[PDB]
């Protein structure tokens, strides 16, 4: 597709400086066009006499324009690969401050090989848009037409041959546009197909040495992009050669060499009239073959430009959606559900009108059989999906009108799958408050049971840990219940937390966790029903929907579907 | 680019490689000396009779049709080494993955080998063109020009020559002013790719943690160090175009004097040094056409170090031995093994020596960070001891083919990951030439049939990249399995329970102890009602095996195991 919508309003802030680098480079063109202009009236003045003091004047101004215009060619394409490299950053740090406001869900239906490479291979795939199109455009426009211009008025017999090889390159340059062109839109789905691959088949590298046919689909989605590789660029590095053996200044200096040596043999020309045809008829060539190799680029940078101004335009999260009022009948720190419908898929929903409310300092509990809408309460809490209908008000507002940085900083969370990102020890620990001085990670680490152990690492609280790189599965989560003791707030959500620690280690994490929230709001998920026997409330939640709630001596001992998955176990 | 690149090609195409480096010394000759026939034409074109360069344009046009066919030709050869290098080299790669120490895979020897599987695309079919055809060319044809000269006069020859060490001289400076910015360039390129990639994947926390905005992004940062590199870069780059224009100008001064003096003393005429000033522009050509080549040069230095860096990584080792028909309900055991990580601290293992009955529950309990998903490590195979021997039925593991030793054992994680696909494809990932009759006891077993009933397009929903398009619980439950469609007779469970609930577990235990396979099955466990069955009990605690037996004897006598579980 050759539409420049939606990548016309991308690179819109290079409004001027392709227009000011257009002036600029059929002005440098003119140049390095000078030096050759010189060499032709110098060589029919050697013919002619021209004592040695025009011969001086003619012969240093034509090596001193040399480098004059190799000088001022450098430094425009120098120029454009600043105001390139700056707008390049300028952009992509707009597109990492787009979509760390988008829901959830647009991360999980791209993946992490599809979000890496939209911000960086897309970002570097207008490269030859923004930089070397316009100076390759505007040159190979003003040196041929002009060059060819000039060469019909000294002899048309012999310029009418040089348009020999420019009939034969733009055939041969016109049946490439047309033929590569879904195939720079069908390289662009195996890029970002290579990328989830790579990415899949590095992280699950324990899967594939136990099981080994799970590489099945990545050594066939292989021998595929070989497969397309090879019958994308075969075709095309013949037409990329025949196209420059065509424009070759060698095949001009043939062909004039052929066409003059028969209109002087028979008389027809004067040898003399020759010599502006062999500085000038072998220059344009190259610029007729920076244009013509240079349309793939300028064709994938409309593609990437159409990727990133779809994505600069999602729907986001707003952050002033709809607030009743600040006031009126919850006090701060008090969660309130009420009529909550979601679905992750537009047609089927995952929790369906759960009401429920917590109270200031209260712990409640959000117990129930797997896959049934607990993790994605609490998600749906943390403002990372919407919902769809009715409210969540903590604190007595709508968090459809907290900014998400005051948000963050009255509701905590321990997900379920403990990630931490590549740092020390340390600085896993402070990652909500990266500026905990030195002694208050410690003791944030002192509450989690896991001060010991990172005082036994290589290098202490300093080790770096990245990504599963030390730290057992049961102690990487320890540490992320004490990120979030660190940087206190009034209402902790703690998913399944204790799910890889054994009962005499998680009886101190759950023990050191009920003398600090004695006056916050704790809502403790969770699956082993004997650690929870004290909640203020219990709430059993199957398939998106409250079920049953009380304080467990009513539940066991008065009707179902917890004295029932609570006698299953003891 | 040259002794590296030459490593990457195959030896069945050591016949037609040194067969493509001629037919480009040919094409550069016939270029150089089509050049050349200038001028004794433009010579003979200017005389008394001009009718005697009729005879100087058979010889040009022979070279001119010559360099349309070996330029042709050599195209056409040089895709097919290509071709025929990238898949080479891709498929290395991903024979070699599965084999490197799972201790090689660093955070920076990571995000190599995903570049290096990644990255090199359209870039390996086209340096044995774009890069080298070019580059050697345009090396060559000033000292062949030069060569073709001497005949003329050896006054030019000799003054044509003295222009290709500028050029060598001027490359070689080039790239290695450049050198230092460049590398660091690549550096902060790939923290940048990193850094995005976690912040892609680890997305909810930062957000929780307000770390997002590129501000006080842990992406921002790298972003900015990438910009400076970058620019820095640029700014180490205009050195070498500095020095390619004093090269060829300062060439160009040597060959126009050299021109004049022998114009002047009386050996050149004047319509041959016309046609010299032509083929001294030809020669001045090659100076800004390597000018282009050499960034491009160095990118293909990065490229090929890291395909080589990968390609030269550190295999886990294997014998030559192979099974009995597979194995047969086997005896594992540990024969004073002692097993420390690479980079970390001492050893978590030091001498732990037991013996596994063949076909019985075992059961390894103990307190957090005390040695057992390492010993569910040794077990398998994924990790080779440091001191000691694993004895599998007898024969030792590490003396066994790579191909045969990991079908003895099917594992389930602690931290389940899902390739991106279906349900089925994931649980056909162990056994895919499984019936349905053997899949739908596995997946009823594993309690995911009503997982299966119970979804819109159960069998076939999309499990997002690793489970996230699944609950923590469903994504284990699809790992146990795809673990127990396989036909290893072993069973190494690890936590396995810790997401399903109070009823999905006891049902999921009950399944897996009631399996019909007989197996060796060994199972680590954090809760009492999630084993039950096993019985022998093995309490490691910091690496050591404190005490072991059945539980019907290890809660009678007072121990660590009687009060690991009352408080
Ligand atoms: N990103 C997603 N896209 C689509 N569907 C999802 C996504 N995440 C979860 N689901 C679906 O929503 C349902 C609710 O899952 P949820 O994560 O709430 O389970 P849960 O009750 O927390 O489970 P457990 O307690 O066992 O961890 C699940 O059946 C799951 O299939
Ligand atoms: N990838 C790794 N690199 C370096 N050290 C590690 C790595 N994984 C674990 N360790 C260390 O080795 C020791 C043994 O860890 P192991 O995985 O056996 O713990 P675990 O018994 O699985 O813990 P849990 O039972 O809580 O999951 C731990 O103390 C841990 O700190
Ligand atoms: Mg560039
Ligand atoms: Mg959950
Ligand atoms: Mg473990």
């Amino acid at each position: 597709s050759w539409r420049a919508q939606a990548a016309s309003r991308l690179l819109a802030p290079l409004k001027l400086p392709l227009v000011l680098s257009g002036v600029l480079a059929a002005l440098v063109t003119l140049a390095q066009l000078a030096p050759f202009v010189l060499l032709v009236e110098l060589s029919r003045l050697l013919v002619s006499g021209a004592g040695a003091h025009r011969l001086f004047t003619v012969g240093f101004a034509a090596v001193g324009l040399l480098g004059t215009g190799a000088l001022l060619a450098a430094a425009l394409t120098l120029w454009l690969h600043v105001i390139d490299a700056r707008f390049a950053r300028a952009l992509r740090l707009r597109l990492l401050s787009k979509l760390s406001r988008l829901p959830l869900g647009w991360f999980t239906s791209r993946g992490s090989g599809s979000i890496k490479k939209l911000v960086t291979d897309d970002t570097l795939a207008l490269h030859y848009l923004v930089t070397h199109a316009v100076p390759d455009a505007v040159a190979a426009v003003v040196a041929p037409v002009g060059v060819l211009v000039y060469l019909f008025v000294v002899d048309w017999r012999v310029a009418l041959v040089l348009f020999g090889p420019v009939l034969v390159y733009l055939t041969i340059t016109s049946s490439l546009t047309i033929q590569s062109g879904p195939r720079i839109v069908q390289a662009q789905r195996w890029a970002e197909k290579m990328n989830g691959e790579a990415g899949s088949y590095l992280e699950g590298q324990p899967v594939i040495r136990v099981f080994g046919a799970a590489s099945s689909s990545f050594r066939r989605r292989l021998d595929e992009y070989i497969g397309f590789l090879v019958a994308w660029q075969r075709p095309l590095a013949g037409k990329k050669t025949l196209m420059d053996l065509a424009t070759r200044p060698a095949t001009f200096l043939w062909l004039i060499a052929a066409t003059g040596t028969l209109l002087v043999a028979t008389h027809r020309m004067d040898p003399v009239n020759l010599l502006p045809f062999m500085f000038l008829g072998t220059t344009f060539g190259a610029r007729l073959l920076g244009i013509a190799y240079g349309l793939g680029g300028l064709r994938t940078g409309l593609l990437a430009a159409r990727h990133l101004q779809v994505t600069l335009d999602e729907t986001e999260l707003a952050v002033r959606e709809h607030p009743r009022e600040p006031l009126d009948g919850e006090a701060p720190a008090t969660v309130v559900f009420d009529h909550v419908t979601f679905g992750y898929r537009p047609g089927v929903p995952v929790i369906q009108d759960v009401s429920l409310t917590l109270r200031p300092g209260t712990v409640t509990a959000l117990v129930g059989p797997s896959g049934s809408g607990k993790s994605t309460l609490a998600t749906l809490l943390a403002r990372f999906h919407d919902v769809e209908r009715g409210a969540i008000r903590v604190g007595g507002q709508d968090i459809r009108s907290l900014a998400a940085d005051e948000l963050y900083t009255r509701v905590g969370f321990v997900l379920q799958e403990a990630q931490l990102v590549h740092g020390t020890a340390a600085e896993n620990i402070a990652l909500a408050v990266p500026d905990a001085p030195a002694e208050q990670v410690q003791v944030a680490a002192r509450e989690a049971q896991i001060h010991d152990r990172v005082l036994r690492l290589p290098d202490g609280y300093d080790t770096v840990l990245g990504a599963n790189s030390g730290l057992s599965g049961g102690e990487r989560q320890r540490l992320t219940i004490a990120r979030a003791i660190l940087g206190d707030t009034p209402v902790l959500i703690l998913d399944q937390a204790t799910a890889f620690a054994d009962p005499e280690s998680e009886y101190l994490v759950q023990q050191a966790l009920n003398r600090l929230t004695r006056d916050r709001t704790v809502l403790v998920i969770a699956h082993r029903l004997h650690t929870i026997t004290r909640a203020d409330q219990i709430v059993v939640l199957d398939h998106g929907r409250i079920v049953e709630r009380g304080t467990h001596e009513e539940l066991l001992a008065a009707g179902g579907r917890y004295c029932r998955l609570w006698d299953t176990g003891q | 680019m040259i002794r590296t690149w030459i490593a990457l090609v195959p030896n069945d195409h050591r016949a037609r490689l040194i067969g493509f480096a001629l037919l480009a010394f040919c094409s550069v000759v016939a270029r150089a000396v089509g050049t050349v026939l200038l001028v004794p034409l433009m010579a003979a074109l200017f005389g008394e009779a001009p009718q005697r360069a009729w005879l100087w344009l058979g010889w040009l046009s022979a070279a001119t049709v010559a360099g349309w066919v070996l330029d042709a030709v050599t195209a056409r050869i040089g895709i097919e080494l290509g071709f025929a290098v990238l898949n080479h080299t891709q498929h290395d790669v991903a024979d070699r993955l599965p084999v490197v120490r799972l201790d090689w895979f660093t955070a920076e020897n990571t995000a190599t080998a995903r570049q290096a599987i990644a990255a090199t695309g359209p870039e390996l079919v086209g340096l044995v063109v774009n890069l080298v055809t070019p580059l050697t060319s345009a090396i060559l044809l000033p000292a062949v020009i030069a060569l073709a000269l001497l005949p003329i006069s050896w006054q030019l020859g000799v003054a044509a020559l003295a222009g290709v060490p500028l050029l060598l001289g001027a490359l070689w400076a080039s790239a290695a002013f450049a050198r230092r910015a460049d590398t660091a360039a690549d550096k902060a390129n790939t923290a940048l790719t990193e850094r995005i990639i976690e912040f892609a994947r680890t997305q909810q926390a930062l957000r929780a943690a307000r770390r997002v905005e590129p501000a006080r992004s842990l992406v921002g940062n790298a972003l900015a160090s990438q910009h400076t590199a970058t620019m820095r870069l640029l700014g180490m780059q205009i050195p070498g175009q500095l020095l390619f224009s004093i090269a060829s100008q300062l060439a160009l001064i040597v060959l126009a004097g050299t021109t004049a003096a022998l114009t002047i003393t009386g050996t050149l005429t004047v319509p041959e040094a016309i046609a010299l000033i032509v083929v001294m522009v030809r020669y001045l050509e090659p100076f800004t056409a390597v000018s282009e080549l050499a960034p491009a040069l160095e990118s293909t230095r990065a490229t090929l170090g890291r395909i080589g860096s990968v390609l030269t990584a550190p295999v886990m080792v294997a014998g030559s031995g192979t099974w009995r028909d597979g194995a047969v309900v086997p005896r594992i055991e540990f024969d004073d093994v002692a097993f420390g990580y690479d980079g970390g601290s001492g050893p978590v293992l030091d001498g732990v020596s037991f013996c596994l009955q063949p076909g019985t529950t075992t059961a390894i309990v103990g307190p957090s960070g005390c040695g057992k998903s390492t010993i569910l490590a040794l077990i398998a195979g994924l990790h080779q001891p440091t001191r000691g021997r694993v004895l599998i039925d007898g024969t030792d593991v590490a003396t066994l083919d790579a191909r045969a030793q990991q079908a003895v054992c099917s594992v389930v994680f602690q931290h389940p990951y899902l390739f991106h696909g279906t349900i089925r494809d994931n649980v056909f990932a162990a056994d895919p030439g499984a019936s349905d009759d053997q899949f739908a006891q596995a997946v009823r077993l594993a309690r995911v049939d009503e997982l299966i009933a119970r979804l819109p397009d159960g069998a076939n929903t999309i499990v997002g990249e690793a489970g996230s398009a699944l609950s923590g619980g469903e994504r284990q439950r699809v790992s146990i399995a795809r673990a127990l469609l396989k036909a290893a007779p072993v069973l190494l469970v690890d936590q396995a329970t810790s997401a399903l609930d109070a009823e999905n577990e006891a049902a999921v235990v009950d399944a897996l102890a009631a399996d019909p396979r007989s197996r060796t099955r060994v199972i680590v466990a954090h809760r009492l009602a999630s084993i039950r069955h096993a019985d022998r009990v093995l309490f490691v605690d910091d690496g050591r095996v404190v005490e072991d037996g059945s539980i019907s004897e290890l809660l009678t006598a007072g121990g660590r195991f009687s009060q690991f579980w009352r408080q």
